[PDB]
């Protein structure tokens, strides 16, 4: 039970490093590198 | 064409040179070579190559 | 199976064995903020 | 990259990895510029994939 909870949490954290088809997996870099009209698409991909 | 590599390497070109004196043990926003983010910066005892 | 007065946690030897036989990565009642900043090698998975 | 605009009568300024508006703020590891002369109708041909 403990290992199941820990591994579920670990996979949840590791999902933050996936690009999800966007340019990058970190929000700050893409927000500072893309104009907001274009960055809407990448932020939306990260959101979903 | 203009090609760049936005990857985790020591940046050689940095654009307009703006430097603010680094503070420690305080909640600040850091922009080290485009590494935008927020946090508390404390000196570390790692073994960076 | 009865509590041991000598033990400071007031737990039976069997209870102590069961507690020591489970590796709780995140016990919860630790209030980890205060030691995450003080890391010498790398932040733990719990800290992340 | 403020000196970009006055150096040419721009016809196509499409950027893929980074918007040209916020281009001075970033830091690039290396910068490579490739120069060539191409025809008119083939400006779409010079593009990824």
């Amino acid at each position: 039970v403990v290992n199941h909870n820990a591994q579920a949490l670990n996979t949840l954290v590791k999902q933050l490093s996936s690009k999800f088809g966007a340019i990058s997996s970190v929000l700050n870099d893409i927000l500072s590198r893309l104009d907001p009209p274009e960055a809407e698409v990448q932020i939306d991909r990260l959101i979903t | 064409v203009l090609s760049f590599e936005l990857l985790h390497a020591p940046a050689t070109v940095c654009g307009p040179k703006k430097s603010t004196n680094l503070v420690k043990n305080k909640c600040v926003n850091f922009n080290f070579n485009g590494l935008t983010g927020t946090g508390v910066l404390t000196k570390s005892n790692k073994k960076f190559l | 199976i009865l509590p041991d007065p000598s033990k400071p946690s007031k737990r039976s030897p069997i209870e102590d064995l069961l507690f020591n036989k489970v590796t709780l990565a995140d016990a919860g009642f630790i209030k980890q903020y205060g030691d995450c900043l003080g890391d010498i090698a790398a932040r733990d998975l719990i800290c992340a | 990259y403020s000196v970009l605009y006055n150096f040419a009568p721009f016809f196509a300024f499409k950027c893929y990895g980074v918007s040209p508006t916020k281009l001075n703020d970033l830091c690039f590891t290396n910068v490579y510029a490739d120069s060539f002369v191409i025809k008119g109708n083939e400006v779409s041909q010079i593009a990824p994939g």
